């Protein structure tokens, strides 16, 4: 019915360019005014800039202005939004959504009345301003600690990190058990990278008796990189 | 910009009443109404109150809205597992000529089996250091519900740059899970006498310590 | 002998000696073949002159006949172009034929769009062929920050009008005036510009020293003044801090209305009951010729029949000066009336019973009990008439909602005749009256702030409008 | 003693009598600037010239008051002084800017005292309530307004071409004989600028004017045409009247019985004694020949010849219409389509509905030939070319020159009408320029409207929007 549509991001250069467009739907946006809105992962909402229902008024906010450039297009009904000199701060997720402000006439000196609120929401697509690889991931064997050998369920691991891009494929045993597995979120490292863990809680008398096989697989660039995951106590150089 | 506040994160049992309190200056708030948004985390934001008080067509009567001076107020009664979200109040302000977002309200609310939280330790190997770069590795799982702080000590001081705390993810379990990544070197690895994954989950504080003898 | 001789050629060398200052062609009977009618040759009789004088006998019964024909003369002012503009703070000075006019431009949506002029322009009201007195706007000011020029005032004086504002950079110096600074400009604007004028055209007028007295800001409130001689009259209030605003408490009305209270009046004389300022309306002296940059002098207003200070307007209506004041707060019903004395400022106010302002839902309209609100609008009146005492503005009829444009003339106690100017759901919110005569007619141009619900913007009409002479 | 009666003499002769006699034509008349600075308008849009796309309009003919004549605001909003006459009208539109010229005069509006001449350009607007009219934005005046007499006006490139005749003997009709033949162009820029004078207000001397065969050419009528580079302003030939060629068997005189077949010969010139013929036609001015352009006269092709009166060539949709007005015998509207500029032949219209007032020798409804030099210059727009519709005011009394009606008309048909006073309300010379506004047929239409015992005179704008509907 009424809906918002974005296209056009995606990963971008630093200080590089990148357009979103804002595809709508169920109305003009020449009658109301539109507004981009982004959240970088780990913050809250912060606006971003604002074209006027019809007339020629550009907002911004105060960190991206004279940096990005918001326009749009009344005959392809479609809000735009040209992003210039792109920070790594603007990694984050752009919501384009009109800002229809309901003014009624008041017998009062402040005259009008103007509660004013955002409406109908985009889906948002991300920027990510970043670098770029297909790295294949640095696996690492993640073997269980002092308060975690001896106890009674054995959390053992595999370390996946410094891989790019999305997704991995972390199997166990050829995929002969895929109960209880740990799969983290891939976190976004000082690297430009993510990284993640894959822990399965088996018990510890398990241990020593059956084969645990992290098989790690990254299929776009042909990476596999099977490590033997055994129990390791304290190395002791003494 | 002028920041407006709000609690952080507040949090009760399902059915109960919360309200959600939103402060500004007098330029926004005082002279401008102040419209509200909670947004589910993966999910576009949700306009639950504009006017401070009024609803769009289609949100059930139990959130509830209020302005007080230069202060705003979401009022959230009966709650419900998916009205577990970060709530958004949202204005104008006149002076910046700008939207203003509040600073964000991860209201915690239960609905599934509260779950006790469960901290893992498991240290990185001869290899990791040996590609010159040392990472701490914790596993926090089993916990309900979510809003888990992951705090670190090396010799019981705050240590905080490289940390890199994940969101509490739902699992096959559909409980509340967080991973935290500590980028050290081997020499910042071997300069310390002891590396602790203080895990508080809403006052359920866990801390778990090892040694720089172990290798995985 | 021959010195009486002398003495008659001295008498004949003074007498018919023509020093004289040279013809004026048109002054002189002049016979030229199938000629023009010479009929009289008067100045200010020929384009547009203020109510002064005997004009045409306006109709006097009330009737229920649509007589008053309004002419939408908008326009003549820059209020039309494109649509994405909201046209805020209008202001429609009017003396001796010249208008002055001025408004906030905004780009897009009324309440944030970004400010783009605040043009203060001033021009000659006249017939322009038209056989309607319209405007026509020469001279245009525009500031350098159209988002600090507050609540314009006008008054013409020699050629010029001059137009007092507020400069805030603190928003509407009434709603933030705790920390407003009290800072005034003069713009001195000519009615008939000279091309290359340069100090002529458009001057600024430094203002460094206020008479206030023992009021602590104040500031020009409300469209038009007038002038006296060399002095002028801006409308204006006072920013008198509560505390100090003595005033016995056995004054109210309270009586004839059990649910008011002996505080209301005292409290409502600001726009929150506990406001810092009291706003107490009044005027602005400025005698030209006080010498190189005269000064401002507050002149409070007399305390009969005091409201809140709200927008306020002299004008020079039949020879003696009125002064309207809005009411802005309990006291709905019409507050204006013929000035008594001009410093100290005494107006007999008008026992009117007739026309209100709507308010919001504490004190709305046709409401006398001393309740504690901020609420109403600018809706003028003009005097027409002395003898019968006949006034004409535009009044919002609806009890709590700003809407009808209705251009009536009224008594103290009656309506005569009524004109909406619009549907009666339009929302409009300042209207300002003026009336002058054009041919020893009567004639008022209504400014009117209105609504468009289309495009949602806020737009001056203007509606020059004859006041009939029979029903 | 002698002394005495000497000093008494020489004091009464020169102590007395101020100065008695009045030079008109010598003594420049300096007015204030009546227009120095232009009406602010709100960058309202323009209009454009009516070509191209057929934008309808009602084009039956229909009985029902269909035309809504907006009396709108005048060219020139001053005051109007008391007693104070304006005439002489000239209002030339083409491609979204006007010409406007009118004599102001004091005293009578005939032979009163002529205290200046505006000759003022401008630019036709939208008013702002989706109706246009005149905003005046240059204006020049001459420094004698006794001199310059029938100025016409064309627009080309961002300037706006008055061509006047500059005479000492009065109106170079009247006084063709003892007239210099001296013409003057004032080039009116429709955009001013803030400095440049040459670039606002130009004179342009004529010293090189081919009058042909003709021994005095004048612009004669309101507006004229561009072509590319070449200014092309209606104008008259003043030709010694012997040398006028002119078979009395072309002069139509069937279905007649009061009409010398001479009559047609005779009233070319003003008078059947008159030294001169006048003989409509056009003043050809290719801005492309150097410094110094000359005027070459082109004169009207000779068929269905009158007395060469004030006449307008427009461009309406495409291919240029002329207006001749009807000052002749003939006072049937003649105007039609310009076949080919230079030479100049016309195909005329076969109207037999539109006319003008004159006097009794040749009044409304006039097809034969009687001696007379009466008539009024009431023009006609060509709105529609398909259907050849055309508008303009009409004055609707036969004999006087009263009741100014807009019309809009065919060749055999007046389709629909549109009073703009009362009936016995006096007017002389209606100028009709229909163009485009919004893609809208609007006729911003000058009348000399005179009202009589009151209310300074000043001719009347109309804009009248074609109706769409019938």
């Amino acid at each position: 019915e009424v809906q918002l549509v974005q296209s056009g991001g995606g990963l971008v250069q630093p200080g590089g360019s990148l357009r979103l467009s804002c595809a709508a739907s169920g109305f003009t946006v020449s009658s109301n005014y539109m507004s981009w809105v982004r959240q970088a992962p780990g913050k809250g909402l912060e606006w971003v800039s604002a074209i006027s229902g019809s007339g020629g008024s550009t907002y911004y906010a105060d960190s991206v202005k004279g940096r990005f450039t918001i326009s749009r297009d009344n005959s392809k009904n479609t809000l735009y939004l040209q992003m210039n000199s792109l920070r790594a701060e603007d990694t984050a997720v752009y919501y384009c959504a009109r800002d229809r402000e309901d003014i009624v006439v008041v017998p009062a000196p402040r005259g009008y009345y103007y509660y004013y609120y955002m409406d109908v929401w985009g889906q948002g697509t991300t920027v990510t301003v970043s670098s770029a690889s297909t790295k294949g991931p640095s696996v690492f064997p993640l073997a269980p600690s002092s308060k975690s050998t001896s106890g009674g369920t054995a959390a053992l691991g595999c370390l996946v990190k410094d891989y790019f891009p999305e997704p991995v494929t972390v199997s166990w045993n050829s995929g002969a058990l895929t109960s209880g597995v740990h799969t983290f979120p891939a976190v976004l490292q000082s690297s430009g990278l993510y990284s993640l863990s894959s822990v399965v809680t088996v018990p510890s008398s398990s241990l020593g008796t059956q084969t645990y096989i992290c098989n790690v697989n990254h299929k776009p660039s042909n990476t596999k990189v099977d490590k033997k995951v055994e129990p390791k106590s304290c190395d002791k150089t003494s | 910009q002028s920041v407006v506040t709000q609690p952080p994160s507040v949090s009760a049992a399902p059915g109960q009443k919360v309200t959600i309190s939103c402060s500004g200056s007098s330029s926004n708030i005082g002279t401008n109404h102040l419209s509200w948004y909670q947004q589910v985390p993966g999910t576009a934001p949700k306009l639950l109150i504009y006017d401070n008080n009024k609803r769009p067509s289609g949100i059930p009567d139990r959130f509830s809205g209020s302005k007080s001076g230069t202060s705003a107020s979401l009022a959230i009664s009966g709650l419900q597992s998916e009205d577990e979200a970060d709530y958004y109040c949202a204005t104008w302000d006149d002076s910046l000529h700008a939207w203003v977002f509040g600073g964000g309200t991860k209201l915690t609310v239960l609905g599934q089996p509260k779950a006790a939280p469960s901290v893992t330790l498991f240290p990185p190997s001869s290899e990791e250091l040996q590609a010159n770069k040392a990472t701490l590795v914790c596993l926090i799982s089993d916990f309900y519900p979510g809003a888990v702080t992951v705090a670190w000590k090396a010799d019981s001081s705050p240590v905080k740059a490289g940390v890199e705390t994940t969101t509490p993810s739902k699992q096959s379990n559909n409980k509340y899970a967080a991973s935290s990544y500590l980028s050290l070197t081997p020499e910042q690895w071997k300069s310390h006498r002891s590396y602790s994954c203080q895990v508080t989950h809403e006052g359920s504080t866990v801390e778990k310590t090892v040694a720089p003898t172990e290798c995985s | 002998i021959s010195q009486s001789t002398a003495s008659i050629n001295e008498n004949v060398n003074e007498k018919c000696k023509f020093t004289l200052p040279p013809l004026k062609i048109h002054e002189c009977n002049i016979s030229c073949p199938n000629p023009l009618p010479f009929r009289e040759y008067r100045p200010q009789t020929e384009g547009v002159s203020n109510l002064v004088g005997l004009p045409n006998n306006i109709c006097l019964q009330k009737t229920s006949n649509q007589i008053l024909k309004p002419k939408l003369i908008s326009y003549t002012l820059p209020v039309v172009g494109q649509s994405g503009t909201c046209i805020t703070d209008p202001l429609l000075a009017m003396d001796e034929g010249y208008f002055a006019y001025s408004h906030l431009e905004r780009i897009g949506s009324c309440s944030r769009g970004v400010s783009k002029q605040r043009i203060i322009g001033v021009g000659e009201v006249l017939d322009r062929g038209d056989e309607v007195p319209s405007l026509f706007m020469t001279n245009v000011w525009t500031p350098p920050n159209p988002n600090t020029v507050y609540h314009c005032s006008a008054v013409y004086n020699n050629e010029f009008y001059y137009v007092l504002c507020a400069v805030s950079t603190v928003g509407d110096p009434i709603l933030n005036s705790t920390y407003w600074s009290g800072s005034l400009m003069m713009t001195r604007l000519a009615v008939k510009p000279k091309s290359n004028g340069g100090g002529y055209n458009q001057h600024q007028l430094a203002l460094r020293s206020i008479e206030k007295g023992r009021y602590d800001k104040v500031m020009p409130y409300g469209p038009s003044g007038i002038k006296q001689g060399d002095t002028l009259y801006f409308p204006a209030v006072g920013f008198l801090v509560r505390t100090e605003f003595k005033y016995n408490d056995s004054n109210c009305p309270i009586t004839k209305c059990q649910y008011s209270k002996p505080e209301n009046c005292r409290l409502s004389m600001g726009i929150r009951p506990n406001s810092h300022y009291i706003l107490r309306s009044g005027l602005l002296k400025y005698n030209l010729s006080d010498g190189e940059n005269p000064k401002v002098v507050f002149i409070e207003i007399s305390d009969q029949r005091l409201s809140i200070g709200s927008p306020s307007k002299i004008y020079d209506s039949l020879g003696q000066p009125v002064f309207y004041q809005a009411s802005f707060s309990w006291d709905t019903m019409i507050k204006f009336g013929d000035v008594l004395t001009v410093n100290p400022l005494v107006v007999n106010w008008r026992n009117n019973t007739v026309i209100s302002r709507p308010g919001q839902s504490q004190c709305p309209r046709f409401n006398t009990c001393p309740e504690i609100c901020w609420e109403g609008v600018y809706n003028d009146a003009f005097l027409i008439d002395r003898i019968n005492w006949i006034s004409a503005g535009v009044f919002l009829d609806s009890n709590q909602t700003a809407e009808n444009p209705v251009f009536t003339v009224f008594k103290d106690n009656e309506i005569l005749y009524r004109a909406q100017l619009a549907s009666e759901d339009t929302n409009a919110q300042k209207t300002i009256t003026n009336c002058f005569l054009l041919k020893n007619k009567i004639w008022c141009i209504s400014l009117v702030e209105i609504y468009d619900t289309g495009d949602n913007v806020i737009r001056p009409k203007l509606f020059a409008v004859k006041i009939p002479e029979q029903c």
